[PDB]
RNA sequence: GGGGGGAACCUGGGGAACUGAAACAUCUCAGUACCCAGAGGAGAGGAAAGAGAAAUCGACUCCCUGAGUAGCGGCGAGCGA
RNA sequence: UGGUGUUGGCUCUUGGUCGCGCCUGCGUAGGAUAGGUGGGAGCCUGUGAACCCCCGCCUCCGGGUGGGGGGGAGGCGCCGG
RNA sequence: GGGCCUGACUGCGAGGCCUGCAAGCCGAGCAGGGGCGAAAGCCGGGCCUAGUGAACCGGUGGUCCCGUGUGGAAGGGCCAU
RNA sequence: GCCCGGAUAGCUCAGUCGGUAGAGCAGGGGAUUGAAAAUCCCCGUGUCCUUGGUUCGAUUCCGAGUCCGGGCACCA
């Protein structure tokens, strides 16, 4: 999935890593590998949409940063984005990031 | 070599350090060998106590 | 995620009290229903010198309750639809029943306040609660006709 | 659901709070309302399991401050023994006929000690044994300076050891003790415990520490306080 | 203001296999080839939440040495600061 | 597919964790139902008696268990067994 | 067949056999400390030639050799296996 | 290797939270039946795997071991 548009979370390349055996730390003989493969770690981002400026907005945004978000929006009450479209008030919101 | 002839250890009951390796058919001597042998840790024969292998 | 209690609730407590909650129940009902806000610097500044201006609009709801409760306890709600002999053709919410006191009787009350748990579809009296103000049960009769 | 004299005794007493090793030691004689004097007790509740065959606490310590508690040694013991053992503290020797004498029913003594050449104690054992009374070294009461042993016996010498519900049991002394004398008996009695631990216990050796005296209430203390 | 082009050079996102292991899966090939994005005459890096043991140095970059060294490795091939 | 996030409120019920509160424990013998360990020669009731009645538990059916009433100081205790 | 005993040893090893290597083999003798026998002497498994498997990885017992600034410890080494 | 499961009548299995080793299957016999049968009545027989310890006694409870079964892995 796309980057969280507050984190920037993209998805990133990580390799699955198909181990086996007992670990020597269990004194296992050791972990062998038995295959590697390349995936992705996709971000959980989510849809968030929110009343502002009388308009809903929603944002592919991580799990984590959801209360950013929430963040975002408090602090845009200390802005006069009336009656902007949504377009321009998520790029406003975007600027108070 | 095998499951009725067992492996097992000599231990010195003295210094307790395993100075023997050896072998015994439990069926035969179903009990904890015991041997005067010369314990190097000890640097003397000792009584060596069947300790499991 | 604490929250300000903006208003008295049945299971968080009263306004002026700050609860931790899990963020579904506030920030998916409470922060869009106002019932309460986060527990930001900014607010527990406002927190005081506001508790003052919450409450007063606490005792707004209470005296709007009563000065309206006793306006609208007192007469008989009229709902002509479409209906059957033991059915109504059509069904009607709390919606409905504000064009009801809009439009028939006149005086404003609330939809969302009215508890309508499942849309009527069946005729004759009935009584509702209004609540405006927690722990203020504002009965109310109406009436549903052809 | 009391007596009205060990009802009082239940109102001056505190359930939940913890108290130290001196201050149940005042609460241990103001309890002491029966009509005689009362056995302070140590009811310091063990933390091992008896069931397992390896946590055998069975020991002794020579409490100082005496006991108040009549001790008479019915020592066993041959060969010059029985003059040491009839001294030193032991009233009933001796010393290879008492056996005989056992009725039983002449169980006129309060402690029973016996030198290892005895011997010929333990089978004559079965209704010696079963009222705690067969001589055994395991705690104190045998060996050959069997009267030494029963030197010390006088000088409250309590022994003690695990039971069946895990618990141990010794007293300290009478209820007619002032605190700072079982100050030393009390922290005497855990001193010597967590001295004779079945080493191998799952987390702590003694779960809580009771005191209470003879028809007394009990008392929650804080031990080693 | 941007677009798009620019021989190579450069980061950054992606990223093989052939091949070696005298087979081959880990591994090596190699983060190479190649793809995309970004620029630039360079780029990148860059001013210690460092290094590493001296209580020592004092951003970064590059050349030599360190050194095939320490190490990593079906402890193999090899890789390797 | 189970955990977890996204993802909340409301109840209802059940399995564990520790709170305590209580009751439970019966070979014979032994007064009787003896859970063990310690201390125990004493308890105790007008911070109302053994008695007798009523109320529930258990009951191994003899009783124990507790509660209410009259009664409301006579029963119990090592010792006897 | 009986008596006693555990040398079915420690550290080693002159020397040789065989042999591409590696492996395999035999061994006086030396010291330690013992068994046997009076002693001389023998005993470093079995009358012998088959009963077996390199290294790596790892296990377990000892050693305290290393222990990443120091002390430990992690962990490794070495011996045994 | 780690985990746990049981060792009981000829068998299967009960099994005390320590007072007793038991239910049925098998066996036999009696009645029973034309045979087959079933049924029925009654007897059958155990260190309660071994060692121990505890408590008056321990099948029980327990420490060990063995067998025993399974699973859970790992294999230089
Ligand atoms: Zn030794």
């Amino acid at each position: 999935s796309k980057v969280c548009e507050i984190s920037g979370k993209r998805p990133i390349v990580a390799n699955s890593i198909q181990r086996r055996g007992k670990a020597k730390r269990e004194g296992g003989v050791g972990k062998k590998t038995t295959g590697i493969s390349k995936r992705r770690q996709y971000p959980n981002l989510q849809k968030v949409r929110v009343r502002v400026a009388g308009q809903e907005i929603t944002f592919r945004v991580a799990a984590s940063h959801i209360p950013k978000v929430y963040e975002l929006v408090e602090r845009a009450k200390g802005l006069k984005l009336e009656g902007l479209s949504p377009k321009e008030i998520k790029k406003e919101l975007l600027k108070l990031l | 070599a095998s499951e009725v002839r067992i492996k097992l250890l000599l231990e010195c009951t003295e210094c307790k350090r395993r100075n023997y390796a050896t072998e015994k058919n439990k069926r035969n001597t179903p009990n904890k060998l015991e041997l005067r042998k010369y314990c190097p840790w000890c640097r003397k024969h000792t009584v060596h106590r069947e300790v499991k292998i | 995620m604490k929250v300000i209690l903006l208003e008295p609730l049945e299971n968080l407590g009263d306004v002026g009290q700050v609860v931790d909650v899990k963020p579904g129940y506030a920030r998916n009902y409470l922060l869009p229903r106002g019932l309460a806000v986060l527990a930001t610097e900014s607010n527990l500044k406002a927190l005081e010198a506001r508790i003052r201006a919450q409450a007063k609009r606490l005792a707004e709801r209470k005296a709007e309750a009563e000065r309206l409760k006793e306006i609208l306890e007192n007469l008989t709600l009229t709902i002509p639809v479409r209906a059957g002999e033991t059915k109504i053709y059509g069904s009607v919410t709390a919606k409905d029943i504000a064009e009801a006191l809009s439009r028939q009787h006149g005086v404003t009350i609330d939809p969302k306040r009215l508890a309508l748990e499942k849309p009527i579809k069946e005729l004759g009296e009935y009584v509702l609660t209004y609540k405006p103000h927690p722990e203020v049960p504002i009965q109310l009769k109406v009436s549903v006709v052809a | 659901k009391h007596g009205k004299r060990y009802r009082a005794l239940l109102e001056k007493v505190d359930p939940n709070k913890v108290y130290t090793i001196d201050e149940a030691a005042r609460l241990v004689k103001e309890l002491a309302t029966a009509k005689f004097d009362e056995t302070v007790e140590v009811h310091a509740k063990l933390g091992i399991d008896p069931r397992r065959s390896d946590q055998n606490v069975r020991g002794t310590v020579s409490l100082p401050h005496g006991l108040g508690k009549q001790v008479r040694v019915l020592a066993i013991a041959k060969g010059e023994k029985i003059k040491e053992a009839e001294e030193a503290g032991a009233d009933y020797v001796g010393g290879e006929e008492i056996i005989q004498k056992i009725l039983d029913g002449w169980m006129d003594f309060d402690a029973v000690v016996a030198t290892p050449d005895v011997g010929a104690v333990g089978s004559k054992g079965r209704i010696l044994g079963p009222r705690g009374l067969l001589p055994n070294p395991k705690a104190g009461t045998v060996g050959f300076n069997i009267g030494e042993i029963i030197r010390e016996i006088k000088a409250g010498r309590i022994e003690f050891r695990n039971d069946k519900t895990g618990a141990i049991h010794a007293p300290v002394g009478k209820a007619s003790f002032p605190p700072e004398k079982l100050a030393d008996n009390i922290r005497a009695f855990i001193r010597a415990l967590e001295a004779h631990k079945p080493e191998g216990a799952k987390g702590t050796f003694l779960r809580s520490v009771y005191v209470t005296t003879t028809m007394g209430p009990s008392v929650r203390i804080n031990p080693h306080s």
